[PDB]
């Protein structure tokens, strides 16, 4: 249909909503994520050494 | 009330614009020819879902238990999980972006789509009969304009990526040799590997847009053809089918999005 | 689950109970659920793995057979 | 006059090779479920899920053409 | 007068796809119904349930283009 | 006048694509009953049972197409 | 009068959809048939008894397609 | 003119139509026939045999189809 | 009148077109992904992030063709 | 034509969708949801009985 | 005139046809007599001679419509 | 005026044909692909990588003739 | 116009044909080569002697197609 | 005059076959390709080798037919 301006104020919005994500949202949570992971796992590594 | 059919299907088609050069809002049949005349509802919308999105993202990340998670925190983890698994699947360098860019594509035209199954009617009817407004329709992915935004955006970072990781010398070298490897066929493999180039992001968009569009305009059609009785049963098959479409058609734009940028950059 | 039996001509190998089980046949990976049609190949030498219901996952090697 | 009659038509067209290509493919699919189902049954479930899932995108096209076919017949008389 | 001539093969043209695309779209699934029963019979009824399901997605699209071609045949004549 | 042998084109058009749609659909679910009854000649009994069944859906659209042939050619022209 | 020759070409149409749909279909058919006698030729004579069966199902719309077209060639011409 | 002409054009759909029907179902056929032979080759002449028989009846419908589009250009003029 | 009605007749073969191209494709492909499935279940998760890499490529084209023909429908009208 | 009785269509429409939709699609979400916290749970709790 | 220049249509599409359908049905028999080969060398010259024997009969057909329309293209038109 | 309309019917040709060609090669490449892969999944990078290379060459005709269907929209309009 | 385009539109005709018959009639016969090379990986150049024989009857009929394309092209207009 | 317009509907018609036979032929031969490479992988340059070898024989036909569909759109009209 009609091309529009509308495609530049779209890509606007786009482009600020991947930054205030990738610096302010996806680090914070994959950080949680991660460190539960990782002493979950060092629950392993000491049932491993305690055996050893 | 006079309305016959093909015209209330008219007046649902149509959009609400704002003149950049005028600051008129555009008439139901006559609009401004000049290309600077904003959609304004959807790009309302759009942006609604999007600080709607970043408001309940940046609250859990705020609060986030590494404990047992909170029942909220879960749904978003498990989402946060099934990105960072696809991701990491199909892309193997060490680049920052594709993880966010991935997650806020799946999420925003997840609930793009997701505005939809609401009731037709309700919303203009309220836009209209108590703001005045002469239109609203308010799927904002159901327009061409902002897939062809999103779509434009991916075929600016394929090429930055594309040049950044292997530089022109590389560049060039693919796109001329390839497939054929001599110079008689460097003249047919820039057309081949251009217009292909050209048709990933294009049809990117134009996959999205149709479906949705299409999609829309089955509900339309629903509400204007038939007899209030008659138009549940045509309607509750045709919504639950598209639940299933408005899932995949935002999955498949982030897994596209992904294995392009992954071809290219390695 | 079913029954699985690794039979050589001199000695057996395995008579327990399974959930699943993947093997290389010849004309490729193939994996073994409950209730699975009749079918009949060689596989090639190389390890099959077993998992014992409850889970318990074990590696078999074979110089070869008939599956 | 003409224009009504090239109209319908036009929709006749959308809707019949809209109808052979969903039924040829949702067939196509279908006949590879069935030889899956015939080897794996207690699978079917699952199996099931898995063609639920590539049927949608089947459909994708077939119903665009239907709708614009409606909207060309009733729409647009 | 002229419109009723390309009614009626619009109409037919519609028509006439629809049954091809069901048609051959049924057999394609039916034959690996067969040849899945012929292997291990006592799935019979099991793959026969299967087939419906899987067959009741076929129809959708010819069977709507069957009641827009009776529509335009019989209600706009 | 014209409207007549329009008429009989469309009734053609609608009874061939019929022809071509019942024929290939058999021709394909045929191939694999006798496949099975070759793999159990014992079974070549429920097998026909059975493609008889799986013949009547894939047949019921090409016979309304037929129908409606007939019923142009034979009652409008 | 034009009303002449169009039917020539709606016979011609008829015959030429129903001939290649009846020798695709009995084509296919008697593929799967020799196949199945290469393997068991004793049986040769019990499959030439159920191939003979299908093709009377697979004809059985051809047949008339081509009646029809004699009928408009000849007979309403 | 024109009376002329069209009886050509239905006469080079007639043979086009019957010329891919007879040349694809016999394709096929012989294909199997091959397959047949290759695994069995003191078998051939039975296979031979049974390959024309029922070649006979994927032949004859579009040669009779032939026959009347050549009556179509020269009998019928 | 005479420019805007033979529009829709090209749209509506771009988009017929388009259906069949892409539904015949998908279902192809989704038929081998769900013989995948069936023969190593454990792959199911890994095989259908492959089955959308190559959807991915299928439906390009098909989804180019609907956009202009929705394009030339909607915008030129 | 009854443009209030297409609104009421379209009610009559949502409120068979929304009851469609709770009670089929909601569960699974839920148990999903449930399934991973079970998960977490006893992920951490055997990590604990390893460090003692 | 018309009358002559609209026959080279008939011509071509009549030999055009009995190009697709010869070259499908012998690229067909031609595959299966290339598997027959390559599982058993020694047997070549004598399915050589079958492919041979089958190849004039798919060709039959072709040949006669390529030389109607020959015949159409320079003697007639 | 016929110059400017028809345009539009010939670019709508060239996009429908470029579409049924590409998604109909891509959809057979791709399921012998994803056999392939489901049989060996430590080939799959291997496997993929010839894919890639395979599809260019299967892409590079049909982007040549949607490249003029744009060309036939839009440039000569 | 009555004239020379509808010689273009006919040569065009002959030769997409003709592309279409020998495309897909060579691919089919070159599958088979590949499998049966690849199951014989020492007799490529006995198999594909062969090939070349069949691929030069397949091959033949759609370049007499080409040749009258091309003398309508050139020679007739 | 009109005589340009039928020549943009030849090229669409000549390059849209075109396009069609080349990728569903190089698909098919691909497809067979990457089946045995699958089974032999040590194999994949000896069979890329053979691969283009057929490759480059189907393909040649398409190639003059755009190159004439090229030849007419822009040379002629």
């Amino acid at each position: 249909m009609n091309l529009n301006a509308t495609i530049l104020g779209q890509a606007i919005a786009f482009v600020l909503f991947v930054l205030f994500a990738m610096k302010y949202v996806w680090p914070p949570l994959m950080a949680a994520i991660e460190k539960r992971q990782k002493e979950i796992a060092d629950g392993l590594a000491s049932a491993e050494r305690a055996h050893k | 009330e006079n309305m016959t059919p093909q015209d209330y299907i008219g007046h649902h088609l149509n959009n609400l614009q704002l003149d950049l050069r005028t600051f008129s809002l555009v008439d139901p049949q006559n609009p401004p020819a000049t290309f600077w005349t904003i959609n304004i509802d959807s790009m309302f919308f759009s942006v609604v879902l999007g600080l709607l999105f970043l408001v309940l993202f940046r609250s859990v990340a705020k609060k986030a238990t590494s404990g047992v998670p909170g029942k909220f925190q879960t749904a978003i983890e498990l989402v946060i999980g099934f990105v960072n698994g696809s991701v990491k699947d199909m892309y193997h360098g060490k680049s920052k972006l594709i993880a966010p860019l991935a997650l806020t594509i799946f999420v925003w035209v997840f609930l793009m789509n997701l505005m939809d199954l609401l009731p037709i009617d309700l919303l203009p009817y309220i836009a209209e009969h108590v703001l005045g407004l002469p239109a609203l329709r308010v799927v904002p992915s159901a327009d061409v304009n902002v897939t062809l935004s999103m779509a434009l955006g991916v075929f600016i970072l394929i090429l930055f990526y594309s040049i950044k990781m292997k530089g022109i010398g590389g560049f060039t070298k693919e796109l001329t040799l390839q497939p054929f490897n001599h110079w008689a066929f460097i003249p047919v493999n820039l057309i081949l590997e251009g217009v292909s180039l050209l048709s990933k992001p294009v049809s990117l968009g134009l996959r999205l847009f149709g479906n949705m569009y299409a999609g829309e305009l089955i509900f339309i059609l629903i509400a204007g053809l038939l007899p209030w009785w008659s138009q549940w049963i045509l309607n509750v098959p045709w919504a639950i089918f598209h639940i299933l479409i408005i899932t995949l058609q935002a999955f498949i734009f982030m897994v596209l999005t992904i294995v392009y940028l992954s071809m290219a950059s390695e | 689950t079913y029954h699985l039996d690794v039979v050589s001509a001199e000695q057996q190998m395995f008579s327990g109970l399974v959930e699943k089980i993947q093997v290389t046949g010849s004309e490729g990976e193939l994996g073994i659920y409950p209730g699975h049609a009749p079918l009949l190949t060689a596989i090639k030498p190389g390890m099959i793995r077993i998992v014992k219901q409850h889970g318990h996952e074990e590696f078999i090697y074979l110089s070869g057979g008939i599956l | 006059n003409l224009n009504m009659d090239l109209l319908y038509m036009a929709a006749a067209v959308m809707m019949g090779l809209a109808a052979i290509g969903a039924a040829i493919g949702i067939g196509i699919l279908g006949g590879k479920f069935l030889e899956g189902a015939a080897r794996q049954p207690d699978l079917i479930p699952l199996l099931r899920t898995q063609f639920f899932i590539v049927m949608g995108l089947v459909d994708a096209i077939p119903m665009i053409a239907v709708g614009l076919g409606l909207y060309v017949m009733f729409a647009v008389a």
